[PDB]
RNA sequence: UGUAACGGGGCUAAACCAUGCACCGAAGCUGCGGCAGCGACGCUUAUGCGUUGUUGGGUAGGGGAGCGUUCUGUAAGCCUG
RNA sequence: CCCGGCGAGGGGAGUGAAAAAGAACCUGAAACCGUGUACGUACAAGCAGUGGGAGCACGCUUAGGCGUGUGACUGCGUACC
């Protein structure tokens, strides 16, 4: 059994029990995650629907890793013009392991 | 002492410090521009 | 995203030949060079090559068709000062017929130490001499 | 279990020392200080003098067997230099370093 | 002349390595005694293979 | 009075010679190469950054086009085709079927070459 | 001085000229995450939330505003064998 | 007291909370080379780095599928005031 959901401008093919990274959640790992958002599904023939997502169709899943990666600094400067600037960056990350593909 | 008593602000400038480098605005000339008397001692030139 | 790996356990060698006897010298080599570089197939390949092995056992029968067999020539600076040498296709097949595979198909591999590492695993015969007896070639006939 | 034996402040530099005390590094119980019998230059001495301390005084400075004492560590390192100058003329200075060693010798009843 | 900083130990050690040549040769048992010698030298007993060479 | 500079200019010296070790040579700690194993080091990174989004952007292009090529047409008429066909494409990293699936991305490039008027 | 007046090969068409449709093509356009400033539209006045619009590479020089350092006071305090 | 040339300079017992507190005695970082050990290093041309990585070594862990250290080799690459 696998799955291809949406989530805004990207699509995300996924297996049964498989990780998977996800754009940062709002709730971190305080709740479930679940998808209706689920436009292609097979398990021995790979079928095409055209329609827009399967009709009850549902994925879940849990939050495995969560949070904010390790500071770095880049810094820019011009030829003999004596300045220098810095940027401060951080990155956040989120990954999900699915716990169910029904429909 | 000051400790409990509420500072003032906006009554001095904060003040003559010159300087440090031009992303503070000015840097190696001081807002004196380059070279002669003027940019040395004083307005560089008499009565 | 990483889903391949290039090491003898997912990429085999498996030794193949091209016949050069009778075969144009340009279209054996657009052939021998994206069958050094691996291209033939479903293959991921980064900055390293994805090849079976592949030699030329007769290149002393190889052709040249209409014109340029005894006219324009091949130049070589030899090392010693200013020193050249040059040779039209039919004088300098009969002199030296391994160098004339090897000057044919090194402007179709890339550059620098990629298109070297492609260049070393590349060996060349003449006289149909059998020196990878055990590595046992399968033959393609283009 | 651990004895060690030294020589500071030695007339040589360390190099002309450190020759001879990595060659006889790597060898058997049976070839150590065996090999050093008859030796070559005051750097070979400096270091029989405290090999042959380490070896023997263990006997009375650790316990009372010592006849299957191997060593450890046996090194040496350029010490403190004194520096002196030489007669040119329209002086103007022109110096030498007198240079020194320092010996280390260390052997284990493990 | 230019030499930049120091020589590198790694080139050093290299151009060491061939400079004296030492070797173990365990040496040879004396003609006349259970004792170790050097090589066509007289020993401590004033002797050389197998006769007498100083007085003692 | 005098500036002891352990908490500025020194300070500035560490925060960069922090970023050394771990170097085929003098850079590891040789402060005035060091530098420019932090400087020039960003300037070949920004230039990774770069040519990770510019160069290897033709991963999604020439190994689909030789694919395309095992089915006889090229991929400038290819794309031109499958998008006179409609849906099925929307970023050119989902086109990978062209090593995982090459019988459905064969069935794809037929698309094409049935809607290529 | 030696490959050396396309960088070089291929190539009697694979050159030269112009023509017809496609594709590749920047740090920008464009989508999103984040920030400061300017201003509207919807709801609300701990003052925010929602959406839409828009500016943000800047050196001689002209303005605005932080973090450390040291002394002096706090320190008859607070940390410390 | 042990070692040696009644050496040189250490060590054993011993003074001491400490002897990296021994008159060459507060505490102590760097350049410079040095002792051990792990991975790496055997044809290949330019600021010695930046990214990728076969191989090897270390420590966890096994329903959707390890990380760290080290790294041949290779895409990218002509400093600073």
């Amino acid at each position: 059994m696998y799955a291809v959901f949406q989530s805004g401008g990207k699509q995300h093919r996924v297996s049964e029990g498989q990780t998977v990274r996800l754009e940062k959640l709002d709730i971190a790992t305080g709740e479930t995650v679940e998808f209706a958002e689920v436009l292609m599904i097979a398990n021995g023939e790979e079928v095409k629907i055209g329609v827009p997502f399967v009709d009850g169709g549902v994925i879940k899943a849990e939050v495995v890793a969560h949070g904010r990666g390790e500071k770095v600094k880049i810094v820019k400067f011009r030829r003999r013009k004596h300045y220098r600037k810095q940027q401060g960056h951080r990155q956040w990350f989120t990954d999900v392991k699915i716990t169910g593909i029904s429909a | 002492r000051l400790n409990t008593l509420s500072p003032a602000e906006g009554s001095k400038k904060a003040g003559k410090r010159l300087g440090r480098g031009i992303g503070s605005g000015l840097g190696k000339t001081g807002g004196r521009g380059h070279k002669g008397q003027k940019s040395r001692s004083g307005g560089g030139v008499r009565r | 995203m990483k889903t391949f790996t290039a090491k003898p356990e997912t990429v085999k060698r498996d030794w193949y030949v091209v016949d050069a006897t009778g075969k144009t010298l340009g279209r054996l080599a657009t052939e021998l060079a994206r069958r050094l570089r691996g291209k033939h197939k479903a293959e991921y390949t980064p900055h390293v090559d994805t090849g079976d092995y592949i030699i030329v056992l007769n290149a002393d029968k190889v052709a040249v068709t209409g014109n340029k067999r005894t006219d324009k020539v091949y130049y070589h600076h030899t090392g010693h000062i200013g020193g050249i040498k040059q040779a039209t296709f039919e004088e300098m097949i009969a002199r030296r017929p391994e160098r004339v595979i090897e000057i044919a198909v090194k402007g179709m591999l890339p550059k620098g130490p990629l298109g070297r590492a492609m260049f070393r695993k590349l060996k060349v015969y003449a006289g149909n001499e059998h020196n990878h007896a055990a590595q046992q070639p399968q033959v393609l006939d283009i | 279990m651990e004895t060690i034996a030294k020589h500071r402040h030695a007339r040589s530099s360390a190099q002309k020392v450190r020759l001879v005390a990595d060659l006889i590094r790597g060898k058997k119980v049976s070839q150590a200080l065996d090999i050093l019998t008859y030796t070559n230059k005051k750097a070979a001495v400096l270091v029989k003098k405290v090999l042959e301390s380490a070896i023997a005084n263990a006997e009375h400075n650790d316990g009372a067997d010592i006849d299957d004492l191997k060593v450890t560590k046996i090194f040496v390192d350029e010490g403190p230099s004194m520096k002196r100058i030489m007669p040119r003329a329209k002086g103007r200075a022109d110096r030498i370093l007198k240079r020194t060693s320092h010996i280390t010798v260390v052997v284990s009843d493990r | 002349a230019v030499q930049q900083n120091k020589p590198t130990r790694s080139k050093r050690g290299m151009r060491r390595s061939h400079d004296a040549l030492t070797a173990v040769t365990s040496l040879s048992v004396d003609k006349t005694s259970g004792e170790k010698h050097l090589r066509h030298h007289i020993t401590a007993d004033g002797y050389y293979r197998g006769r007498k060479v100083i007085a003692k | 009075a005098r500036v002891k500079r352990g908490v500025i200019a020194r300070a500035r010296h560490k925060k960069i010679l922090k970023q050394a070790k771990g170097y085929y040579g003098a850079r590891s700690r040789v402060y005035r190469v060091a530098f420019q194993a932090v400087i020039k080091a960003g300037q070949y990174a920004y230039r990774d950054r770069r040519q990770r989004k510019r160069q290897f952007r033709q991963l999604w292009i020439a190994r689909i086009n030789a694919a395309a090529r095992q089915n006889g047409i090229s991929y400038s008429k290819f794309i031109n085709g499958l998008k006179k066909a409609s849906v099925e494409i929307d970023r050119k990293i989902l086109a990978d079927i062209a090593v995982f699936d090459k019988v459905a991305f064969t069935a794809l490039v037929e698309k094409a070459k049935a809607a290529l008027a």
